């Protein structure tokens, strides 16, 4: 027992000391280490692994870690997945982004904060076509933004006077039950009022 | 009849009534002999999403 | 059977003294259904903590959410939630000395004592239908809201603040009854409440059956306070499996099971009175408290903080902190989701825990736990002991226990949670 | 018989009649669309919609009664 535990911590430690100073070559030589204590299974690990490659932007290497721990492993925990998608939509590659949302549904996993997190992020990293694609599937999949993230994107719509969408996304909100505002409605006629058609 | 259909708002019989059962041909019709009266009847739908002027198959 | 008077509800249940779900006697039932509710797929049944609704059959899932019972406006209670006092069963003749006194009160301090005075208005308007519905309600000595409760109870309470915030109800209650039961009244209102222990009793009922809602009475949107003699029987849960809901055409209150959900005979069919309170709030309205309650809160002050999402990820708890909600993929419930909303925690966009500084601060606050329950005189097993046999069932006294009771036993779940979740981390 | 009383209660449960009997429209299309078993015979998609919804309701009728 003790000795099993103290190498595990002692191992994860060293490890996640790596992973937050973005080394996921460390990250290796733990799991090297590791395997050659025979501590193979370790969800936790993988996790490291991935982070220390999402927060230096190694978006291969990420899904490298992710091949890696689904195809030598067991489920990942929630975060692996989370932040593999943050890492996605802070990048770009909304197709990456779409592909494993919709590779979390063989988890059981909660697909909505994950969902919000690919939005918001590709909201701020100004990849908006993408954006609207990935929400307005979302939304006809049945799911429900919060209400920041429909204010946030019908607002940003409006300024990039994509109403196409904006109108879109306002009757899915009605539909989600969120009612339109005035607020909202200004939004759309801000663009509207471009048209020349009164 | 159409005055009762309409009044129960039941419209999509009167549509059936009015069109398929026998735009509309006769609204082709409409439309052209007014096109012959050298009247443009022309008809447009405005794209909610896109404000394009769509001009419709008359 | 549109007529009798004095069905009750057979005492052979509250009858625990010595050392549990029978059904409710019928007439419960069919004084209902003589005036068009129905119920549907569930039954009555009457244990030592009173009233609930059960499903009586399995109720296979549906694709929209199943009515499991309705129940007729006509003889429900109304009163507006905004100043223009207007009642839509409009029991109150107009110029009735009970609008007077009901105006008396606080357009939102005193929501309670003016459905106290229709409730007592509504036991004296004979065929109305509380008339027989009053036996029904828990008498003075078995209501748990601790309005009717002493010093006796309130010392074994232990909160305070609960217990200065339930005297200050009290106070006001017997103040407004002293200030509008004078003997200047008229008969047609001192026949209501001849004695301040009757109208504490139809306040502390006023308080822990009124549902409120917003409605549509024909065309006027309104909000409205008001007792369903049905829909107060389904019991709290803050994951309940039915809600309630409004029709405006028949003017129908359903309660619907919700959609997507199956359920079993003998589940009892719950219902969440307010979303988002504290156990202190529960204690103060409706008199009771739940030790899975989700919304609790712990006055802690450590700089010692947890990882949040490793906290929720090493209890498979998902969603928003407004949405937290756990699922099949077993000791986590209501009180882990608690525990996530109220831990000193700390989180970062992707940044991992750090697996030693993560087990300090549980050493920290697992003892700040510790010193919590030291504050107690008493471990929460000396409370269970102290319930499971019980001296006179006193039920304000039974109700302060389990009080406490659950704050421990929360903590104690605290201390366990952290445990596991150091554990789990591997 | 009987199937018009559970249309007068869908009538009376939804809280616009026009509404309603678009849904009810809606839902036989998509029905009409999601399976293509043929299902024109002795039993009608209208009032199998009709059965479904008052099956949700609670109310033991099988379809199209
Ligand atoms: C809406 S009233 C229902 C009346 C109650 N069934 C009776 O017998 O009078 C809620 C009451 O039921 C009890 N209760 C409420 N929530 C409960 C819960 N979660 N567990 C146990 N009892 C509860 C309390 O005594 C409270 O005063």
């Amino acid at each position: 027992s003790a000795l099993e535990r103290s190498l595990r911590l002692t191992f994860m430690d060293e490890l996640m000391e790596r992973a937050r100073n973005r080394d996921p070559s460390g990250v290796s030589e733990v799991i090297y280490d590791m395997i050659a204590a025979g501590l193979s299974p370790g969800p936790r690990s993988f996790h490291g692994l991935v982070v220390a490659h999402a927060l230096n932007g190694d978006e291969q290497g990420a899904m490298h870690s992710l091949r890696k721990e689904l195809g030598a492993g067991q489920r990942p925990l929630p975060e692996t997945m989370i932040a593999l998608v943050r890492l996605s939509g802070s990048k770009g590659n909304a197709q990456r982004g779409l592909e494993l949302l919709a590779a979390m549904e063989k988890l059981n996993y909660d697909i909505r904060q994950a969902w919000l997190i690919l939005v918001e992020e590709l909201v701020r990293t100004n990849h908006l076509e993408e954006a609207n694609k990935v929400f307005l599937k979302g939304a006809r999949g049945g799911m429900r933004a919060t209400d920041q993230l429909y204010d946030l994107m019908i607002e940003e719509d409006c300024k990039a006077g994509d109403h196409s969408n904006a109108l879109d996304i306002s009757y899915e909100m009605e539909a989600a039950g969120r009612f339109a505002t005035t607020f909202h409605f200004n939004c759309l006629l801000s663009v509207q009022a471009t048209c020349g058609i009164p | 009849e159409v005055w009762a259909l309409e009044g129960f708002g039941v419209a999509h019989i009167l549509q059936e009534m009015l069109t398929y059962k026998s735009a509309p041909e006769s609204f082709r019709l409409l439309v052209r002999e007014l096109r012959s009266l050298a009247l443009e009847l022309n008809h447009f739908l405005v794209s909610e999403k896109n404000f394009q002027i769509n001009r419709k198959e008359v | 059977a549109s007529l009798e008077t004095q069905p009750f509800p057979l005492f052979q249940s509250p009858a625990s003294e010595e050392s549990e779900l029978e059904s409710a006697d019928p007439d419960f039932y069919k004084i209902g259904y003589v005036r068009r509710v129905r119920a549907y797929g569930v039954e009555f049944k009457e244990g030592p903590d009173g009233f609930g609704i059960y499903a009586s059959k399995d109720i296979e899932p549906r694709r929209r959410a199943r009515v499991i019972m309705e129940i007729p406006h006509e003889l429900m209670i109304t009163i507006r939630q905004k100043h223009p006092w207007m009642f839509f069963p409009d029991i109150v003749p107009i110029g009735h000395p009970i609008f007077d006194i009901i105006n008396s009160t606080d357009p939102e301090r005193d929501w309670d004592l003016r459905l106290a005075c229709l409730l007592l208005f509504s036991f004296d308007r004979e065929d109305h239908f509380w008339r027989l519905y009053g036996d029904f309600l828990p008498a003075a000595d078995e209501c748990s809201s601790l309005l009717l409760a002493t010093e006796e109870d309130l010392a074994e309470l232990q909160d305070p603040q609960l217990v200065s915030t339930i005297r200050q109800q009290q106070k006001r209650v017997l103040e407004f009854w002293e200030k509008n039961w004078h003997s200047g009244v008229p008969l047609k209102i001192k026949r209501l409440a001849e004695d301040a222990e009757r109208f504490i009793w139809a306040v502390s009922i006023a308080q822990t059956r009124c549902i409120s809602m917003k409605t549509r009475i024909g065309a006027l949107v309104q909000d409205l306070n008001m007792m369903i003699p049905y829909a107060d029987m389904l019991n709290h849960s803050f994951e309940p499996n039915c809600f309630l809901h409004w029709r405006p055409k028949d003017r129908i209150l359903e309660v619907m099971s919700n959609a997507g959900q199956a359920i079993k005979k003998g589940e009892e069919m719950t219902i969440n009175y307010m979303p988002g309170q504290k156990n202190n709030m529960l204690m103060e309205r409706y008199g009771f408290s739940t030790p899975v309650n989700p919304w609790d809160a712990i006055p802690f002050s450590g700089d010692s903080r947890i990882h949040l999402n490793s906290f929720l990820s090493v209890f498979n708890i998902f969603g928003l902190p407004e949405e937290y909600y756990h699922d099949s993929e077993s000791f986590v419930d209501g009180a882990v989701i608690a525990a996530a909303r109220t831990l000193p925690t700390w989180s970062d966009i992707d940044l991992p825990p750090i697996p030693s500084a993560e087990r300090k601060a549980v050493k920290e606050l697992q003892d700040e736990c510790r010193k919590m329950l030291a504050e107690y005189p008493t471990t929460s097993e000396q409370d269970q002991k102290l319930l499971d046999s019980l001296s006179e069932a006193r039920t304000t006294f039974a109700t302060a226990v389990k009080y406490r009771m659950h704050r421990k036993m929360f903590i104690g779940k605290i201390i366990k949670a952290l445990d596991i979740y150091q554990e789990r981390l591997l | 018989k009987v199937m018009t009383m559970d249309i007068e209660r869908l009538l009376l449960s939804e809280d616009n009649r026009f509404e309603f009997v678009n849904s009810v429209a809606a839902e036989a299309t998509e029905y009409v669309e999601k399976n293509r078993d043929e299902y024109g015979g002795t039993k009608k998609a209208i009032f199998h919609v009709l059965s479904n919804r008052v099956n949700d309701l609670g109310f033991d009728r099988p379809e199209a009664y």
